[PDB]
RNA sequence: UAAUAGCGCCGCAAUUCAUGCUGCUUGCAGCCUCUGAAUUUUGUUAAAUGAGGGUUAGUUUGACUGUAUAAAUACAGUCUUGCUUUCUGACCCUGGUAGCUGCUCACCCUGAUGCUGCUGUCAAUAGACAGGAUAGGUGCGCUCCCAGCAAUAAGGGCGCGGAUGUACUGCUGUAGUGGCUACUGAAUCACCCCCGAUCAAGGGGGAACCCUAAAUGGGUUGAAAGGAGAAGUCAUUUAAUAAGGC
DNA sequence: CGTTTAACAGTGGCCTTATTAAATGACTTCTCAACCTCCTA
DNA sequence: TAGGAGGTTCTCTTCAGTATTAATAAGGCCACTGTTAAACG
């Protein structure tokens, strides 16, 4: 998995894009709006809740009636397609993330459960704390998972008190009889996280986009010509007047390659034209750099046309595109002031024949799982045979290679590591480590990586401060000058991550690492408010005031970014990243060495 | 609002010679302003500065009928008929 | 006249180290000459930072083939398209005319993440004119400090009217400060100048340097990076509402 | 030789809180089809 | 044939969450009493 999106504007005449203004902002959004509403009031939405998989089908099931609609008809088909994917898609991640969500309360509430003070442990068992710490070592003897299996697998309060003594350490056997506040402080910080999970899994629905903004426009008329009867009332009056009225329709994913048809223009210009609209045809306008992606798609597409259709497309390197409209600055009708743009996602693997050799055997393994997978049902229908044939198809298909660039791949020396630790302060600090002897081939800072470009960093932090204030000073007057440093802090996470790639590829590492951060802007909060809850009792604006900057540099601590970014440069080069725990004390660059080496012994196993 | 607009206002919803700040006369002026207002918000959907200010009048007009309710709902009702709100 | 003091950032030092340098003794010895790392430690007659607003389908970072090269990388050949960004420059400006509209002010006191702070000329009014990014303070900035204003933070005081059943109002001139739209002023660029397109388009004319004796003969006249869409959530700030919310 | 002004140091009081919306900066999740059939030219 | 528009359907097996090992890094003024250390008749 290497998906990368490239981009091009597309240019054609003004009725060329009128077409498809009309045509997504009057049809299809709307569309995507009702599927999503009726989605929402579907009598399972509460099963679906409680799992993470809505069906396969059901958005499919809900749009077959919706396609003949006197409002939502006149689309092509891979457009009512586009709309069942795009709700597909909301729903898909707005079932995972309450669903995960619900997890981490539940464990919360298991732990706040299990966490008790020595005092409490004594007077809950019955026993002296030794008899609990020797019963705790023996439990050990016999990783935390394990132990929270056999606390929740057991009813004796003697054991299970021992559990709670082994995970209140960690599965360590500490002996300091002290610091009974800082207990008191570790359950207040546990009940917070159990409050904040809280208060998050009272989530909105995924809203959907209202280009006409009929609602605004008539709570406008409402509220002005009529008046309220209670402030409940009032509020959400109030509410709707201030939403922000979205003027872009929804993007088209096009999940099938083939859904754009790729010619030369008489100039020698590259032009699309996609499924179900063949009569607009648009005129790619890259720049360089992405020239090649757009000549191979003619190419592959060429190439597959010359064979009879004997070549895979599916090992074409576009797997699909979205076919957004961007915001122009100024007036005019909206085709004449959005350009349209084209996000088509490249698989880079696939570029190389040897690449393409890998992507090949991924294919052909899961397409011949998925076979084996029908083949054991004797259900037998007729479209689940259609289905059966297309994946042979494919595995014929698929052994007839294209031609393509060769490069010997990367061979990687699996003893060098690269670990890298990221910061608050340092957001990077790389270590080249060879396993077999401890000792660190190289290190790198923050100015090492960054090398003529490390004025960034700090203009980075200089003006982003800058910009946060200048934020403040506008919002008071309203205007839109509204500014922030994330293209800065993109440009400034690639840069570290080509850096980092580029020193294992001069080392000839075997590997990446980055630390496991976890839920890492929410610890960092439920800590200082549990600190502030003591350093201020009842003074809740001291509660929030208190480590403020410290919070919210957490906040916009791009570790997420960062590894990505990475991730990213890595899968593009053929490093294989792994993943380790950043130790929590030490210095940067003792921080990486042990996170790298820590990852080396656990790989393996 | 314009100051002729406002005396005369303030004279057609007069009680007496001199009963500036009656709650009919503070609910006149604010439906006053809050009518010219729509056809500006008609226009201009990005007046947010001016945003504020409608949901500002709006709550005043409803604080105001409310007390004007509570205390004596004969004149709340022919008020409310006035303005026809 | 004042910017004391604090905080952050750079540099300049000083020290100790190595991820450095040296040496083979190949993991040890020394050294701080470069490169860095960690402190503290000063703001030098200075080093490096540096935040008023804008302007290019700008240039460079590019693909394939072959060679040397293990590879990077270099060279040679073929192709080239303008996307989205980050810098470095260069240049322009410190706006006007109309409308629509928000806020804030009886009068005080304290004073906010409040506003203002450039050069010269004329005034020395409160404003024009020319210039102008060096623009109050410290090497550079700040929400810090100075100075003035402070109604447009918040709090307290407090006069007269109307209301007075819990809501609250007037003392208010476009007066100050904001926002929106429409037409307009300049740059519309990447060595310089001219004509042109900008949902498309480039064309031409020069300069300097190198090669070349010289030939618009040919070349050069700043660099980088890309995984996007959608949906939620967190945080900060702002504003309205509420007196809890259910 | 005792002493009385500067110079820090610790203490007590104050300080309101929630909901929706927006801007920004981040985070999390999901996605990243492929061959076939038919119907016109 | 050859373009162009529609059809179609499941994966993988599910089911992951809860631990720590500190320490950062805490208020800001306003006003007061209390100590404390150094210069002086």
């Amino acid at each position: 998995a290497s998906q990368i999106t490239i981009q091009a504007r597309l240019i054609s005449f003004e009725s060329n894009r009128q077409q498809l203004w009309k045509l997504m902002a009057d049809l299809n959004t709307p569309l995507i709006n009702e599927l999503l509403c009726q989605l929402g009031q579907h009598p399972d939405f509460e099963k679906w809740q409680q799992k993470g998989k809505l069906p396969s089908t059901v958005v499919s099931q809900l749009c077959q009636p919706l396609k003949t609609d006197p409002r939502f008809a006149g689309q092509p088909s891979r457009l009512y397609m586009s709309a069942i994917h795009i709700v597909d898609y909301i729903y898909k991640s707005w079932l995972a993330i309450q669903k995960r969500l619900q997890q981490q309360l539940d464990g919360k509430t298991r732990w706040l459960e299990m966490l008790n003070s020595d005092a409490e442990l004594v007077e809950l068992s019955g026993d002296t704390l030794e008899a609990i710490r020797v019963k705790a070592a023996e439990i050990l003897a016999i990783l935390s998972k394990t132990l929270f299996d056999a606390y929740q697998e057991t009813e004796d309060i003697k054991s299970r008190s021992a559990i709670s003594y082994l995970l209140k350490n960690g599965c360590k056997l500490t002996d300091k009889e002290e610091d009974s506040e800082k207990f008191a402080k570790r359950r207040r910080q546990v009940e917070i996280q159990i409050q904040r999970l809280t208060e998050k899994l009272i989530s909105r629905m995924p809203k959907g986009r209202d280009l006409t903004n009929a609602k605004w426009l008539e709570t406008l008329l409402t509220a002005t010509t009529t008046v309220a009867e209670d402030n409940a009332q009032a509020k959400r009056w109030q509410d709707i007047l201030l939403t922000r009225s979205s003027s872009l329709p929804f993007p088209l994913v096009f999940e099938t390659n083939e859904d754009m048809v790729w010619s030369k223009n008489q100039k020698g210009r590259l032009c699309v034209h996609f499924n179900g609209l063949s009569d607009l045809i648009f005129e790619v306008y890259c720049g360089n750099r992405q020239l090649h992606w757009f000549q191979r798609f003619l190419e592959d597409q060429q190439t597959k046309r010359k064979s009879k259709n004997q070549h895979s497309s599916g090992l074409f390197t576009l797997r699909n595109g979205h076919l957004v409209w961007l915001e122009g600055e100024g007036k005019g009708e909206p085709w004449n002031l959005h350009h349209l743009t084209l996000y088509c996602c490249v698989d880079n693997r696939l570029w190389t024949e040897e690449g393409t050799e890998i992507v090949r055997q991924e294919k052909a393994d899961e397409i011949t799982k998925f076979i084996t997978n029908m083949k054991k049902k004797s259900d037998l229908s007729d479209t689940q045979q259609a289905l059966i044939q297309r994946k042979q198809s494919t595995l014929t298909r698929i052994n007839n290679s294209f031609e393509r660039p060769s490069q010997p791949l990367y061979q990687g020396q699996s003893h060098i590591l690269v670990g890298v630790s990221l910061g608050l302060e340092k957001p990077a600090t790389v270590a080249v480590v060879d396993a077999i002897a401890n000792k660190v081939l190289a290190y790198r800072s923050i100015k090492q990586l960054l090398g003529d470009n490390y004025e960034l960093l700090n203009r980075q932090r200089r003006q982003q401060q800058y910009l946060s204030h200048e934020r403040h000073k506008a919002q008071k007057n309203f205007s839109p000058n509204q500014f922030g440093a994330s293209e800065l802090g993109q440009h400034i996470d690639r840069l570290l991550a080509k850096a980092i790639v580029a020193l294992a590829r001069t080392y000839k590492a075997g590997s990446i690492v980055l630390p496991k951060l976890g839920d890492m802007r929410e610890v960092v909060q439920s800590e200082i408010q549990a600190i502030a809850e003591q350093k201020f009792p009842g003074y809740i604006e001291g509660q929030q005031k208190y480590a403020k900057q410290y919070r919210v540099n957490v906040h916009r601590w791009s570790y997420g970014r960062l590894i990505q970014s990475i991730q990213s440069k890595a899968a593009q080069t053929g490093i294989v990243i792994e993943e380790g725990k950043q130790p929590i004390r030490g210095s940067p660059h003792d921080k990486a060495k042990e996170l790298a080496l820590s990852a080396y012994n656990l790989r393996l196993t | 609002l314009s100051t002729e607009a406002t005396a005369k206002i303030v004279s057609e919803f007069g009680r007496d010679a001199n009963d500036t700040g009656s709650t009919e006369v503070q609910v006149a002026l604010l439906t006053a302003q809050i009518n010219h207002l729509q056809g500006h918000f008609a226009e201009h959907k990005k007046d947010h500065h001016s945003r504020r200010g409608l949901l500002r009048m709006v709550s005043q007009r409803r604080k105001l009928l409310d007390y004007l309710k509570r205390k004596d709902v004969a004149r709340y009702t022919q008020l409310i008929e006035r303005l026809g709100l």
